[PDB]
């Protein structure tokens, strides 16, 4: 289901906050159906947006401490990062088109 | 004091929900285990546990089965379930040691396809006739053959929809319909699965959001909740 | 001698079809009018006539209504019926002078669309939840509110499918299910419509093979029979 | 529903048996759903096969005497005529493609 740069509370500091470039983080959980629902879309986006965007996924199940840090109200929430600093945030399950638009508009 | 249904069925649908409302108001404060326990002896004869064996059957099955060993678990086999679903059943029935009651149609898959054909292609009325002969009728026959007056189901207020019109207790077909894990949410179920070493349905971890039947039958508000704030 | 259902429900599904088989064997020789008449007083309290008001409702309605004036005609209004269907109902209820009993959902079309949404797009389970809250539950509530023990329906062995497992008489939900025009065929219905000056559903003469609901819900073995030879 | 050269027992002799050309007859009835089901298809075929084929419909309801004459077992049955003489016969509701093939093959 999920096959990308998987994150943890430990790696958050280096792999995201100290990452050189743009990173899209997907705060998900094993129980949220609409979260697993967007997994294939994120994989496809990771393929096409290669080089430009770094796609990542964080599982709140074993990594809870980071969701409150960005005021996550209810997974699936997407956090776009640009050089460690957070740009935009999308809440809920989205379509490939809506995801592309969400990314493109902020990426620039 | 033990509830009388032969008098409850002699009451309209609203007096029923109102009279039962006073009892449900109490069941609302208890946990899933307390509701099953309360139901065990406050309600009458034959208690059955009907399951669909989907993404979260392991919860209700394990919970209710631990409470009551070798309880009549009703499985209405439509005939076209996912292969991994059957193995999930045969895996559970052996792991949880369940008194499995299988109830399929009066006719088989090939029989139905020759007699009527691919009902699912024949629109809603065809799907209705399909659901009636594959799920409804078999269940109605199961309740009677097992002589049940109480029936437990692992329904949640979350899955598709069962807002405050679906009380923990109820009367569907002259039988006390009980739903213990009703107020439970995806977190609570996931946690229950973890705490008891129970696994999710083999397909859930692939893409199938809600498995059921295969033949063009199977293929979630945009969000879930960590709790709004 | 008058049949006891409180004892019939205390019998399995097969002993039921076998015990009732001896009675049905007799109902099989009588005509639609004789079956309704036989049912009038051999069966117990409150006789209802549930109709869908489709392509051939005019038959069963007129027949049963003539036999029994101002009989409780149950119409479970889903909320999204064809406009011409409503006018067909309001046209009949006035022409045939029927004691119409309308039973819609607990919530309205807009309510359901805001609470759940377009259930018909949400697959089979969504359609099931739709049919349960729009047709099933409302009907189950109708039978109770009207206190019926006998229920007449204009079903045929021909429409979608009701082979020799659908007896003229039956017990669905603790109620004597009667189907008078069961052995009737399209010719017999068409002839009945002609002989009594009754008209077909306004849409049947346009293209709609089997009208019901609109919202992506509505849109026949290759043959009919002059009798094989 | 039905809009074409409608036949009767009276007109059968002249309009079909004494017609100069190819005529496709559709023995139908008001009650046979699959019969009314092919009505739009026959209309479309009548439009495209104009000049070559004459499309017709006979209603057994008021015109029963002609069905037995061609051994009709159960409407919808299509009878293809070529200069008064019957060529082929198709039984049951058919698709536009199957109807075209049925016609073309015999028409020639």
């Amino acid at each position: 289901s999920d096959k990308i740069i998987h994150l943890t509370d430990d790696s958050f500091d280096t792999d995201v906050l100290k990452a050189d470039g743009a990173i899209l983080v997907d705060f998900w959980a094993e129980w949220c159906g609409p979260a697993k629902m967007i997994a294939p879309i994120l994989d496809e986006i990771a393929d096409e947006y290669q080089g430009k965007l770094t796609v990542a996924k964080l599982n709140i199940d074993q990594n809870p401490g980071t969701a409150p840090k960005y005021g996550i109200r209810g997974i699936p929430t997407l956090l776009l990062f640009k050089n460690g600093e957070v740009a935009a945030t999308k809440v809920g399950a989205l379509s490939k088109g809506q995801l592309k638009e969400f990314l493109d508009a902020n990426l620039a | 004091s033990k509830l009388d249904l032969n008098a409850l069925n002699e009451l309209p649908k609203v007096d029923r929900i109102l009279a039962l409302a006073e009892t449900n108001a109490e069941l609302e404060k208890l946990d899933a285990e307390g509701r099953v326990a309360w139901a065990l002896d406050n309600l009458p004869g034959e208690y059955v546990l009907s399951s669909s064996f989907g993404i979260q059957a392991a919860v209700s099955l394990h919970l209710v089965n631990q409470i009551r060993p070798d309880i009549p678990v009703i499985l209405t086999d439509t005939g076209y379930l996912f292969p991994e679903t059957y193995r999930f059943i045969d895996e559970l029935t052996d792991k949880l040691k369940l008194n499995l009651k299988v109830y399929r149609a009066t006719e088989s898959a090939a029989w139905q396809e020759a007699r009527y054909g691919k009902l699912w292609e024949q629109g809603v009325e065809g799907i209705e006739k399909y659901n009636d002969i594959n799920k409804v009728e078999p269940m109605n026959r199961a309740l009677k053959e097992l002589n049940a007056q109480t029936w437990f189901a692992g329904l949640r207020r979350e899955q598709s929809g069962s807002r405050a019109n679906l009380p923990v207790l109820a009367i569907q077909r002259g039988v006390f319909k009980v739903l213990p894990i009703i107020d439970w949410d995806n977190r609570t179920i996931y946690q229950y699965l973890q705490k008891h070493g129970l696994k999710y349905h083999p397909l859930w971890d692939e893409g199938y959001l809600s498995v059921g039947d295969t033949h063009t039958t199977r293929k979630l508000k945009r969000e879930c909740g960590l709790h709004e704030g």
